[PDB]
RNA sequence: CGAAGGUGUGCUGUGAGGCAUGCUGGAGGUAUCAGAAGUGCGAAUGCUGACAUAAGUAACGAUAAAGCGGGUGAAAAGCCCGCUCGCCGGAAGACCAAGGGUUCCUGUCCAACGUUAAUCGGGGCAGGGUGAGUCGACCCCUAAGGCGAGGCCGAAAGGCGU
RNA sequence: CCCGGCGAGGGGAGUGAAAAAGAACCUGAAACCGUGUACGUACAAGCAGUGGGAGCACGCUUAGGCGUGUGACUGCGUACC
């Protein structure tokens, strides 16, 4: 099954209009070294909620 | 499946060979048509 | 004073890197770092890339600080596309398209 | 044969160096010469750790059409047209204005 | 002191059209009256090039299968090292002839090629590698068949044969 | 000189009458794809225009007007060969 007439860039714009991405809300701050991550993990450098966990 | 060409040079050289055009006059006037074109390759022949 | 950095002939769909440009246009640079850092998407390093040499310029050809920057441009175009022959059942060709893009960034002060 | 020739003395007459004075240096097949202190140029030259070289940005001379020169005459202080002769058994020059060999 | 061409605006004739001028362009154009035509395009399932739609949709090629630690690196599910697991074994192992022709080994690079990433490759670039009295070819001998001095036959070209 | 992987790509400085003359290089049309501004559109039924017509924004102004963009509501109206 394939279309008889040729749709048109307004409908193209219609049924992508809810193709747009979410960012994040905020992100947070370890008590002991200062640095943003996101929430529930652990930072680049190694701590998590101010305990360090990997050398 | 088994296709059409399959290739062996002895077959290709007795076939359409410089020798095997030379031996009769409608191999001659092949060659002469194709050096009046200009063909880089003449024959099959190395 | 505006800045402007660009990257041409960049090996992606203008389709698909304009859904991450539409994250970050008004914002301070500072925020969009962090947007960027975060977005797990192809696009995001590419952009993230051209945004860090716009503010590298900004410093050292017109004297201006970080702290009071913007984005205030933020475009991609189109750009030329390669053409490649895919094989298909029967004895049937297609024609593929390898699209690219421009990426446009302008930052100022004001 | 040609009248303008290695280790002359020169005039220019077309160009933005219109009325200065030099000497040939050397005649290339084309139809042009390399004038002395004449059609300067500043070529941005890249260095090359081969031949102990460096870079930098250098003023050198760039060749002139021939037909823009003109042979100077010292006598009349003025530029001047060239013609050929036999005088004892061999082809000279001289000039037009008043008829003298150089 | 700005030609043709490209792009806006103002005026003008019943129409096909005409005139003036701002921006772009960087060296050509042509009155009037006459003469000659490859002289005007929306259609021919017309011819050649460029670009859309379906759509960021179908698919990524045998259901033999993977887990973890260290290394290098701008970056490692796929590359290198180690331990464990799984699959073939009259083959999915080892070797010749035919066919192909540098794909072989070492160093270096990741644009394009590889249906994904690639630090990896049968990819790009440069250098190296094939050593015979006894292995093969050439050489001596003939099969089916081919060519064939003189010869027989056929308008020519040619056919069959010692 | 600077950002970047001792990348690709870019911003300055410098050359030249000119670099939207930068090697994918004279001029640079159209289809097709974007960023910004003004106005319209979430109770409304069909070749998408034509006649009538509020309101909003903007430039003149001889303060009397006019021009230019958009167009709620309403009569008529089923493409071309």
């Amino acid at each position: 099954a394939v279309q008889q007439n040729k749709p048109t860039r307004s409908k193209r714009g219609m049924r992508r209009s809810h193709d747009a991405l979410t960012a994040v809300t905020s992100l947070s701050v370890d008590k002991t070294s200062g640095e943003k991550h996101l929430r529930h993990h652990i930072t680049a450098d190694g701590y998590y909620r101010g305990r360090k966990v990997i050398a | 499946m088994k296709r059409t060409f399959q290739p062996s040079v002895l077959k290709r050289n007795r076939s359409h060979g410089f020798r095997a055009r030379m031996a009769t006059k409608n191999g001659r006037q092949v060659l002469a048509r194709r050096r009046a074109k200009g063909r880089a390759r003449l024959t099959v022949s190395k | 004073m505006e800045t402007i950095a660009k990257h041409r002939h960049a090996r992606s769909s203008a389709q698909k890197v304009r859904l991450v440009a539409d994250l970050i246009r008004g914002k301070k640079v500072s925020q969009a770092l962090d947007i960027l850092t975060y977005t797990n998407k192809k696009a995001a390093v590419l952009v993230k890339k051209v945004l860090e040499s716009a503010i590298a310029n900004a410093e050292h050809n017109d004297g201006a600080d970080i702290d009071d920057l913007k984005v205030t441009k933020i475009f991609v175009d189109e750009g030329p596309s390669m053409k490649r022959i895919m094989p298909r059942a029967k004895g049937r060709a297609d024609r593929i398209l390898k699209r690219t893009s421009h990426i446009t960034v302008v930052v100022s002060d004001r | 044969a040609a009248k303008i020739r290695r280790d002359d003395e020169v005039i220019v007459l077309t160009g933005k160096d219109k009325g200065k004075r030099g000497k040939v240096k050397n005649v290339l097949s084309s139809g042009k010469v390399i004038v002395e202190g004449i059609n300067l140029v500043k070529k941005h030259q890249k260095p090359v750790p081969a031949l102990n070289q460096p870079g930098g940005i250098v003023e050198k001379e760039a060749a002139i059409q021939v037909s823009n020169v003109a042979i100077f005459n010292a006598a009349t202080g003025k530029a001047d047209r060239v013609g050929f002769r036999f005088e004892d058994g061999k082809k000279v020059r001289f000039f037009k204005s008043n008829s003298e060999t150089i």
